[PDB]
């Protein structure tokens, strides 16, 4: 919980569960 | 194609595969991965599998407040001491560079766009013993070039405009959150060039990526007796941004100026052999007697 | 006012806690976010791209030729070419891969590798391996009617640079760990080894030995536990320059 | 015409021109600044400008916490000490021009309607060392003019209807907002006349945009040991109106009752003088060597 | 009651903080709001507002001469008359500016400058000026046909007193800093050059020589970042009746 | 958050984004 | 306010205006 | 706020802005 004005004062973001894994394992284009 | 990943992928079953056409053999002269399945491997079963990715998210595995500074200085009278001394002050340039386990883990991405949660802990000794003064410090947040105190009793610590935090050594650890600061969109972890428009400049060095400055005095006048008092601030990394990820450090760390290596003298971390020798190529190092 | 009482816990300084904490500048605003290529937002996104194994970590091996394993035309048959340890916590071939690295900030560990060789002779080489892993229990298989009867994938790298071997993921435990015991039934993942299947048999202006690139990355199944400091990295001393940031 | 800008302005594209008729040149002689675009200068591009504007808000450009007063003084028996001495106490008159970071700031206006909130750290150094005292200090509110105590057992720190504050120096810093309280709608940062019927007054000050008095006492009896107790007091405005805006100052302040003025003996901020010189008006001060 | 835990930070004063605090006196009523003429909500409208630039910061200029540049009748073309140094948040002739003021108590600065330049002989002087802006990278030009490679406006000051130079936000980052590195590509604006484009060319009962007074604001597109002290005022000493205000 | 009963005990007002930068720039009638 | 999970650990209960003092004033039966 | 069971152990009521000051200025009856 966060009581400052300024968002990045907040906790850590621990929810960003997006993963592209393929633009590392599969950078090609055929 | 970029997807939503809270579990590890469950296992199908497969069967015998017989196939005259497709294909266990990919391309890596591609630049790819091999994307062989174990179902296509071998003859699997299926497994519904239930463990959780979160503790390798970036956030997590960066968000650990990690030790950036770590500053001794005597508290005492500073009328006879060298001029190179902190006489009851320290200043810092924040950097995540001089200590090595948080150096490698952002070392690890080419880009990071971070919050820097600063915390501070204060321990003092006495230098007989008559207890510890519970001592008020002064951390003040200085931009990178900017002025900086001289002394203890500077008027630069009057803080106009400068954020500065008061804390007590009884108080728990004095706890600021510096936000993303860059002119840039990341922070460069590492900068291929000079940040200057002569061909002098420092290489690998960009000050877009300093946070700024801690100065960090003790307020108190001194005490009739010495102290020495280590003043340790720790950085956490919070709602993060990793772009590019990169090799990560095996040589030793020489400086934080640059990415210098050296190697230790043997494997591993050699600069020749980064793993530990083995005999051969068919000795199995842990193999099970029977 | 409101009646409060603290708990245990009370003004410690856990370095994992999750707390807001206060703004140093207020008003400030961040720099607006471009998009950047390559973006990673879990570690096994990285974790799953192919590295090189470093199987040829003998004395004599100098740098890159540590990253290659030379194969010769052999005058035995079944003849054992070289072996894999296969504990992605220890040191060995598959530490100093982006699997080996990210895998020793953690303790725990599951999931299926693949291994993923590139043959790197010429194209008029020819020759068949065959690549086996085999699950633990016992010593490492040294003949290779011994260490077909585990999982395998036979290689004909005549007009086939690459195969993958899948090491599948066969443990009693959901999770792997490492304990500092490389013997333990918790963590040793049991054996790579890799045979002539027939022979390699170049013509007279081809180079008589050939080398394979071998590659370690994880699956998609793969998963990693309890983190910990990296063993990988270390120091007993402040670095260069490091007392140039308080002058 | 008045409007709500919470970003810098976007740049739109523009084209070439040749036009025989409306204007780059501007009239200076009206007072007003150059409405020229940068579209109507160079051949621009679509620009969207996400640049935020709120740290030059005068709102968080004045509500910084600054020094207004620092007084040291020794705790200790005044049996035998000079009459000008702090004996165990000290009265302030509340000001904002004492230290230079804030006057500055604050002399950007003429006119300033802020709350006071007043934040108050107490630091204390033993005068051998035994350790150092928990005391209780009183802050007592005391308006302009008023009784303020004249010993430290006064009968006036009972405060029948004067706001006190009690503190002690282990807690956290006392804080307390004095309201807005001038006779005015705003305090006058600049006061042009005499705030009085006679010839005689004072230039410059008017004792309406005088706060009050803080009066700092230490509660406590004095110790069998003298210490030095230095009170720092913080003064951060909040609800802030400010009107007309002012040239800031150049010049060395002299004095806190007036603007009076010496300047630096050489360039910048000289009398004469106030950047620093370069060579000649063709001389780049910095320039770049290739 | 209710369990809490103190975090850390607790009993910290930070400068910056945010919070209510005691009313010092309770029911206060403050004084009605008047109108009072000119209220500034933003100090980014007080640095739109063009001042004086000090171009002629040298010496024997004394006081109120560092405020124009006098021009005068030359004999050879394509002449060089003044060159301005564009970092705002250094020490120059942008310095004493409102925008150079009020950007000093910033670190960061993105946007577009205007400078513009007030022609002061008389109404018979006539002649033509060049007045350009050279993004950063080399030296300073100093010859016309190297400056005018880079944007310019062309100014015949004959019934025009005044024309404006926009400097258009072109830098790499969205923000320059300041840290005390003038020849930081994170830093330096480039320049700004005049040249005679034609000459000052007057009749005989006109002064032959003829003052330019140059102005600079910022834009609208104008932003300032990380707020610092500013390095434009200090002591080192308490000031004259200080002491006073404790007696 | 504000439990004092006097209005000018809260926070600071870090929201008033009104500009009226003309009153400075163009103070001119025509 | 009690964030207890015992019912027993909540604060005093002094709510109970039920009088009955009859039983000791009247403790008769005609 | 209070979370004390009495309700004089609330905090001042700075709220009666009722008067009569003719009671004092006015006290007469015609
Ligand atoms: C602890 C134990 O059970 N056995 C020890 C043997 O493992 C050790 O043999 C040496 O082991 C070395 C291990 O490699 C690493 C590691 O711990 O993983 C590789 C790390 O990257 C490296 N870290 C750094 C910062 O360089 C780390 C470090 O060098 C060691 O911790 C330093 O002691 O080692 C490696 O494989 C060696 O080649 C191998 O000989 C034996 C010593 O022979 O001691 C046992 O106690
Ligand atoms: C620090 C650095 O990288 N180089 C120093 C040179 O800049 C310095 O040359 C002098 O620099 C002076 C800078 O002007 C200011 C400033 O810092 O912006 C102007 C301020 O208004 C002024 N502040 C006050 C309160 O007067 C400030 C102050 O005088 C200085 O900080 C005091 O040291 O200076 C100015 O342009 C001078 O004319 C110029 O010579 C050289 C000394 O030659 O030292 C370098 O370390």
């Amino acid at each position: 919980i966060n009581f400052y004005k300024d968002s990045y004062a907040a906790s850590a973001s621990k929810q960003d569960f997006s993963q592209d894994p393929s633009k590392f394992t599969e950078p090609v284009v055929e | 194609i970029e997807s939503i990943i809270k579990t590890a992928t469950d296992t199908v079953k497969s069967e015998i595969n017989a196939e005259l056409g497709v294909v266990s053999l990919n391309a890596v002269e591609t630049g790819a991965t091999s994307n062989t399945e174990p179902e296509e491997a071998i003859q699997t079963r299926t497994v519904i599998n239930q463990h959780g990715v979160s503790e390798t998210l970036v956030e997590n595995f960066l968000s650990r407040a990690a030790l950036v500074s770590k500053r001794s200085f005597e508290y005492k009278d500073h009328t006879s001491s060298a001029a190179q001394t902190d006489k009851n002050f320290f200043k810092w340039t924040i950097n995540t560079r001089s200590f090595v386990q948080l150096r490698r883990k952002l070392e690890l991405f080419t880009y990071l766009r971070f919050d820097a949660e600063i915390t501070i802990l204060t321990t003092v000794a006495v230098n007989t013993y008559m207890g510890l003064p519970n001592l008020t410090l002064q951390a003040m947040f200085v931009p990178t070039g900017a002025l900086t105190p001289e002394k203890q009793d500077s008027f630069h610590w009057q803080s106009g405009s400068n954020a500065s935090v008061f804390f007590k050594i009884s108080d728990p650890p004095a706890r600021m959150t510096i936000p993303f600061m860059c002119i840039n969109s990341a922070y460069s972890v590492f900068y291929d060039g000079f940040a200057g428009f002569e061909k002098s400049g420092l290489y690998g060095i960009n000050p877009a990526d300093t946070i700024g400055n801690l100065c960090v005095r003790i307020v108190n006048e001194h005490q009739p007796v010495g102290f020495t008092v280590t003043v340790r601030v720790y950085m956490k990394p919070k709602h993060i941004k990793a772009w590019a990820p990169r090799p990560p450090r095996t040589l030793p760390y020489m400086s934080i100026a640059n990415a210098n290596y050296k190697g230790k003298k043997r494997a591993p971390n050699a600069l020749n052999a980064i793993i530990g020798n083995r005999d051969s190529v068919k000795t199995m190092p842990h193999n099970i007697v029977t | 006012g409101v009646p409060t009482y603290l708990l245990p816990g009370s003004g410690q300084f856990l370095t994992t806690d999750d707390h807001s904490s206060a703004p140093v500048l207020p008003c400030f605003n961040p720099t607006p976010e471009m998009h950047i290529p390559g973006q990673v937002r879990n570690m096994l996104e990285v974790v799953q791209v192919e590295s090189m194994m470093e199987i040829n970590n003998t004395e004599s091996a100098v740098g890159m030729e540590r990253l290659k394993v030379d194969i010769s035309a052999l005058t035995d048959v079944d003849q054992l070419l070289f072996n894999i340890p296969l504990d992605i916590q220890l040191d060995g071939p598959l530490r100093n891969t982006l699997v080996g690295n990210i895998s020793r900030y953690y303790t725990h560990w599951s999931g299926s590798l693949e291994m993923t060789f590139m043959f790197c002779g010429s194209f008029m080489a020819t020759g068949k391996l065959i690549l086996c892993y085999t699950p633990p229990g016992g010593s490492c298989p040294t003949t290779r009617e011994t260490a077909m009867l585990g999982t395998h994938i036979v290689w004909d790298f005549g007009l086939q640079s690459s195969v993958t071997l899948i090491i599948p993921w066969i443990s009693g435990s959901h999770y792997r760990m490492f304990n500092n015991d490389a013997k333990s039934t918790n963590a040793n993942v049991g054996y790579v080894t890799c045979f002539m299947q027939t022979n390699l048999i170049v013509p007279s202006e081809s180079s008589d030995t050939c080398s394979l690139i071998g590659f370690i990355a994880a699956k998609d199944d793969f998963s990693l536990r309890l983190m910990r400091d990296s063993p990988d990295i270390g120091q007993i001393d402040h670095l260069h320059a490091a007392e140039a940031a308080y002058q």
